[PDB]
């Protein structure tokens, strides 16, 4: 069967360039010719016990598009896990035991690994556990930088914002970082710098990475300028000075930017991208969030197909 | 009095009191250009007038017609070197966007990054206008604010 | 493609008397010769940022009916405008990269207007924008009173109770005054009296309207009574005066009916329409209700097919 | 003169953009009397200035002290029938009353019906406004953030 | 007539040295002498619009054992500002006609001046106006200086806390900087600083002040150690990463004292000061409670009578 049938995507550190190239090939396959029956007579449940626009509904969508149902919840509150207090644990394991697959956001880092011991057989696809990985969404930002650079390797890539708990970035810097020659610059506050585990593994890789206190020092050298939000809900009160991203970013600024520098946000933006920037060239991100279409039914039709989309 | 321009927009005929407040609607002021405002001018056609004139800077149709909200009797001269090439007078636009802002508290263009857009109806004394969004019409004065 | 094809259906005052009427006969087509496949392969966002029961479901279970399959969200609470901030603009922009059609509710007067600009070619449909518009319900009820009194013409309708933030009586008084001669009897207490704009508009067309003071003195001339509800949740604090509806009508009050007079609601009813009204033959409003599947996927299959339905 | 009054004052070295703000502020439009504004004219040392010709009216000794912290530059002259008859620069004075808004949120000045007043000392580097109630000192750019 | 008869005791700029000492001689005089009815038939108000244990209740003995009556409130709450929406302005004019006094405390800055331009000849003392100044507390610290080191000159004195919103340290170094040769040593968190308004006046006296990183390093060379409270309940959300005390006073830190030293706090006090403190020799701060008693006597008997002999 293809490499990625019935396996579980957690996290980003589980994957290969091989399965991160697989997927994306999937993708462009699909794009190209959609297969609306691939799903058809599947269930997949859609849990989501944390907020979403953009995950939720995009992952609907796929699956309609494939010819399968959804069955879920995207608020815990009705749940018996809600209410009647049972354990996740217990959660999962009935939920196992009626649909193929199970797509699942939750507040606590640890939640979708925790429930594959429980899911028995089902695969469990991680939509965002806490402030850890979100794999599916660095798949369509992979999508969108290739579909944009041509490549996805020796390119210069600045991720700006919340690094800390930005599970966004945590998954985006471990890809790329499969890839050859990528180099980094980091601009954040101090409170909400990068994870160090991620640094040790980009040093491991002799992976080149700069922290830079400006967009305007990295801004004619950058391909890929990936803007985040400051996780509001995540943050400890010690943290609250820094709230309002430091660093906001206006038409202004483009002024030497590379004529192929894309500006990509995962969304939600709040005041880091001004809406001047949304009439530029450079402007992408919305691009981006449609392009989440297609990775998500590639990664549902490799891990419910058996056979390769041609 | 007042003073002679090389080439550029002399708005005359403004009623007095309105010729600041035409200044401060539209961004009028906001510029590099020099202004001469000569507010309580003697008029005769009418007893006191207001005047604006902006070295080399011309209005659009549009922007001239903006003027017949406040100003319907006033004649924008357009002055290409010293000659009166042109003589406009404003026509009431059919919609205004941009800068009047919606007294209906529970519309959209108050919460969301869009510009407003009322369009003009001529009633029956005074001007109404229809807020594109939220869809009310309001009297014009009223829109004015308070 | 037929006159409404990918057209945004936003209020009443842009739709001609020919689009109408259109709209109601494929209606009673599709009333006489379900088409089950009709939308088949479509995905429409069904996004309620407000109350419902009525609209949505109807809404929704008319896509099903048609084939197509539904995404969205009946509270905002768990979007990422609700809990992560964004704004309505951004929502709409990421949502028309993922359906085919958004059908929209929401509180502020405008929002549906707001969406089209930003949902790019995907029509949007109003569900209802606050005290504004409410397109979709005027087509179920002109549907009804075309129905039960053979024409939409020269009919005698009284509406009663909350004009002023009536969003159903400000677009079905704007689609009648499309239609000869109808008379107006308006009857609401001071406070929440019909809109001004409405009355201009209908003395610009010579339409005959009047106010009074009781139901008592409309009875014998009325065809049509359509009752509204007392919008609770847009009252301002002056206004809770009259929060109980003014004018209750009981069964004895049909003494002087006319033999084809109908009583229509919008729904949901609460102290107005007296329990005793519904064992009179007078009574429609539920009938009114389920005649909202055939207007909506009237409506549906016109804005998604360019072919008209037989 | 360049324009002329028989009686009244020419405020003149007023820096570029301050004039039309000073007219709002000293609610110069509510009058009768002739008004010239000169706005963005020549002046050699600072190149644009802007001047303001009110005829047959003075300043009242509040604006000519607000004048001294909104445009030091400029000059007051008072003219009587058509003579200079006085040339007066502003300096700055000790206390500023009613007009300015104190920084301070957690100020009482803000929820009492209280004229604010701020005593000026004038530091090396800038103007320090110490508030009568709170007793901050704020910098008076800080103080005067339109 | 006594130079403070009838005087608002407002902030500590309006006092001279001479004001203050006129204070603590007579303050030792009624400790060492007391006088029952001193104040025998005077009413006053003790107005505090915020929590308080010791100024209310020392004011309220104070005024006791001098022989008046008190009047006021402890909150807010329950008057007709609190209750029916007076102003400030309006609650103390009319209290001016009741009572002879006026004390109060108040949340927002600046009440205390706000409420002389009402209270017409009433004299108004400041207990304590939000973040600003606190008069009485710097009476009752100077006496308790006085007290154990004999002198109010060439001191060597250490502020350690939030320097930024005490009004204790606010009026002390105020107070302190009109006499002669004191040394000052502030340790704060930078984000709790002592305000540069206080600074400019030091250093227009050409008094010698000094920052530190820790309590050891000037332990050795300080006569008073003041410790202060991190006033959580006026700090801004930025500055909730200065919460929890950062300089905590222990015992074993206290080993390279001068035997004279005195460890002082305004109180409450909360983790800054390990109750291990109390059992030593250096440890002054319920004595200096206590000096409230004869403090506040002691502006009471001079702003209410003409002359004093005692
Ligand atoms: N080149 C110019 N420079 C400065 N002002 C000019 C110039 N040309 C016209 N104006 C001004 O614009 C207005 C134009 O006057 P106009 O040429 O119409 O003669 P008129 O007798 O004033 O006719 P009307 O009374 O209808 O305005 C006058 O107020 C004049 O000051
Ligand atoms: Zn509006
Ligand atoms: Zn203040």
């Amino acid at each position: 069967a293809n490499p990625l049938y019935q396996k579980h995507i957690i996290s980003i550190n589980d994957l290969s360039r091989d399965d991160l190239n697989l997927v994306l090939a999937t993708a462009a396959k699909l794009k190209a010719n959609p297969q609306p029956e691939l799903l058809k007579h599947k269930v997949i449940a859609s849990c989501f016990f944390e907020a979403s626009t953009r995950t939720r509904l995009s992952f609907q969508t796929s699956m309609h598009r494939l010819g399968a149902s959804v069955v879920g919840f995207s608020d815990s509150a009705n749940t018996s896990l809600g209410k009647k207090g049972e354990t996740l644990a217990d959660t999962i394991s009935v939920i196992s035991t009626y649909v193929d697959a199970i797509v699942m956001r939750h507040p606590q880092e640890g939640a979708a690994r925790l429930a594959t011991e429980f899911s028995g057989n089902v695969p469990v696809l991680n939509a965002g556990d806490g402030s850890n990985q979100h794999p599916t969404q660095t798949l369509l930002d992979l999508f969108t930088i290739q579909q944009t650079e041509g490549r996805l390797d020796n390119l210069h890539v600045a991720m700006v914002g919340d690094l800390k708990y930005g599970r966004t970035v945590h998954s985006l810097t471990q890809a790329l970082a499969k890839f050859d020659g990528n180099r980094f610059y980091f601009i954040a506050p101090d409170a909400l710098a990068m994870p160090e585990y991620i640094l040790d593994m980009l040093d491991e890789k002799g992976i080149a990475w700069s922290l830079h206190s400006s967009i305007e020092e990295v801004m004619a050298e950058v391909d890929i300028l990936y803007m985040t939000r400051v996780q509001k809900e995540r943050l400890d009160p010690s943290e609250y000075a820094n709230v309002k991203a430091q660093f906001v970013l206006r038409a202004s600024d483009l002024h030497n930017a590379k004529a192929n520098m894309k500006v990509l946000h995962p969304l939600p933006r709040v005041d880091e991208i001004a809406t001047d920037v949304d009439k530029t060239p450079h402007a992408w991100y919305f691009q981006q969030a449609g392009n989440g279409i297609f990775a998500r039914q590639a990664l549902l039709a490799l891990v419910l197909n058996r056979d390769l989309v041609l | 009095g007042v003073e002679a321009i090389k080439r550029g927009t002399v708005i005359d005929h403004i009623p007095a009191q309105i010729g600041f407040k035409l200044l401060s609607l539209f961004k009028l002021t906001e510029t590099d250009q020099r202004i001469t405002i000569g507010l309580n001018l003697p008029s005769g056609e009418m007893g006191r007038k207001d005047l604006i004139k902006i070295e080399n800077t011309f209005l659009s149709e549009d922007q001239v017609d903006q003027l017949a909200l406040y100003a319907p009797q006033a004649t924008v001269n357009r002055i290409d070197n010293y000659e009166v090439v042109g003589k406009s007078r404003p026509s009431l636009p059919e919609r205004i966007d941009n800068v009047l802002v919606c007294p209906n508290s529970n519309c959209i263009s108050h919460a969301e990054p869009v510009s407003s857009s009322f369009a003009v109806r001529k009633r029956a004394n005074d001007i109404a206008l229809k807020c594109k969004y939220c869809e009310k019409e309001f009297s014009h004065n009223v829109v004015l604010a308070n």
